[PDB]
């Protein structure tokens, strides 16, 4: 045939793949962690957004750390041969490298390891996307007035906030990042490559949001999400 | 507005 | 005039900006760190590559941790009003969040803080690129057979390797990442957006390189670079 | 081949 190019992930398998959404709102009292008001808005938006991208969406609410681990183990052991990609959305409390089950923390590394090129072979060479609405620390942004492929390859982490920083959630509108992510997927998924979509998300979050708090420490703060790509190809959600 |  | 779009950084200022290259090859004996054979190949390639992108390139060799800090402080205090962007290339030993001066470590955070939106105002809203050839840990990849804008916004970190992992340098060809980065900038800088160039770099490194060592622990290993973007716009090195 |  004519000359071929290898710049873009094959996204025309029979299925787009799984979108696993882990929505942690209510935490065991013993943990001392607050309820995450507004997260259901996020979970609902995410479900609809990925539904229209033709992902097989599975929502799971209020999972323990043990339940998160076993869910990810089990999902990694499914046959993904007929699926183009894998998406996992985590919505919870967190710290750098860590997300919280209802009863305690899970290392992000433990979660993603199940999907390593060598440990989940039906996803080898396919984009594995991890979208994470969770704190990565306690810093606040004051803003300023204007043999073959690596086992860690083909992962993308779309973090809601910069390393070390709090991430902002609005109890009525949902989180800044998830709001903006869904809006930009809705508007551009049939147009832009995914990194270019994620860049629009960065700018929306950075420009359009600023915290209001009665507490001076947490008032007038800003947020910039953080795209971390080990993808080896461009990712378009559409095909021919 | 709250933090995660 | 006609309708306008705000999707791309303005790269048609009188100057592209500085490209600061810090090439650390020889380390104080007391540190116990090895010489980085091949790094001069990297420094030379980087100089030429960024020279053709019209960056004002400044190469500095074998800087102490004190010298790195004062250089970055001073560069951040220059007037960048007429410059489109800022680039800093770090070539050294490292660990997660850390790079080495000849006589000891510097926190990467200390270095980038000088260029925060609120601390370097002539670069506010302009892309600040940090390209880093250095280890981020000691893991090896065995591979598998096939008020206004956030102060942390508008930064891009192009890491040579994944978080926690060693980064590979060839004593004769130079580092895998810098080799591939220069090649892809040479070939695509007049064509692709920067993230799309960095993705080609990921794939080149991931597919075309594998370590050879007499030591089984370090033999047959692979590497995937790590793009970390807080950019808010697309970045093309060319303009109208 | 060496590590950094």
């Amino acid at each position: 045939s004519g000359i071929s190019l290898d710049n873009s992930y094959k996204m025309d398998y029979p299925e787009m793949g799984l979108c696993i959404i882990i929505n942690n709102k209510n935490f065991h009292k013993s943990t001392g962690m607050t309820s995450r008001s507004g997260t259901d808005v996020d979970a609902a938006n995410l479900r609809e957004t990925f539904r229209n991208l033709k992902y097989e969406v599975r929502n799971k609410n209020d999972l323990t750390r043990e339940e998160i681990v076993e869910l990810m183990r089990d999902v990694s052991k499914e046959d993904h041969s007929k699926r183009s990609s894998f998406v996992c959305v985590l919505l919870s409390h967190g710290e750098e490298g860590i997300i919280f089950g209802t009863n305690g923390p899970v290392d992000l590394k433990k979660i993603t390891n199940f999907f390593r090129g060598d440990r989940c072979r039906s996803l080898t060479g396919k984009p594995k996307l991890f979208i994470i609405q969770a704190c990565r620390g306690t810093e606040l942004d004051c803003g300023i007035e204007t043999h073959k492929i690596p086992v860690e390859a083909d992962f993308l982490f779309a973090y809601s906030t910069a390393p070390g920083y709090y991430s902002w959630r609005n109890s009525k509108d949902g989180s800044w990042f998830i709001q903006s992510l869904c809006a930009m997927l809705k508007q551009y998924a049939d147009k832009l490559e995914f990194m270019h979509i994620l860049t629009r998300v960065n700018r929306k979050v950075a420009t359009e949001f600023e915290s209001f708090s009665f507490d001076a420490t947490f008032h007038a703060k800003k947020q910039i999400p953080c795209i971390v790509s080990m993808l080896t190809k461009e990712l378009y959600f559409y095909h021919l | 507005d709250e933090v995660d």
